[PDB]
């Protein structure tokens, strides 16, 4: 049924201090190979 | 750079010794404070040759033109990135 009274965004009550970084570690496999500037750093 | 606009004529610095009484800088060179000002080099050389002074001439040193780019500080693949700002 349709509902408009309950707050559906309850997932952030159970985020720890490493939630963002574990999600980035999970997402690191879904991504394209990064572009290269041809050098390792501008001091190279 | 306003003091670098005109040609100067100075002389060789002669002896400056110590005053025995006060420690002041004594001199015997009359031309030790004599600095002249010329618009061009050729006026200066003509004045030195007219007065019988032996001279030597340094040419004017202008700073060479620089290629300034503020965008070069944030390049993609060059070493000219700044590490901070």
């Amino acid at each position: 049924p349709f509902d408009n009274t309950t707050y559906k965004n309850l997932q952030h009550h159970d985020y720890s201090t490493y939630t963002f970084l574990d999600l980035n570690l999970d997402l690191s496999k879904f991504r394209m190979p990064q572009p290269s500037s041809g050098r390792e750093s501008p001091r190279h | 750079v306003n003091n670098t606009k005109k040609w100067k004529m100075e002389f060789d610095t002669r002896e400056r010794w110590e005053n025995p009484l006060m420690g002041w800088a004594s001199t015997a060179d009359p031309l030790s404070n004599l600095v002249l000002t010329f618009s061009t080099k050729e006026d200066a050389i003509a004045f030195a040759e007219k007065n019988g002074w032996s001279y030597d001439v340094e040419e004017r040193k202008v700073p060479k033109p620089k290629s300034k780019s503020y965008g070069a500080n944030f390049s993609w693949n060059k070493r000219t990135r700044v590490s901070t700002k």
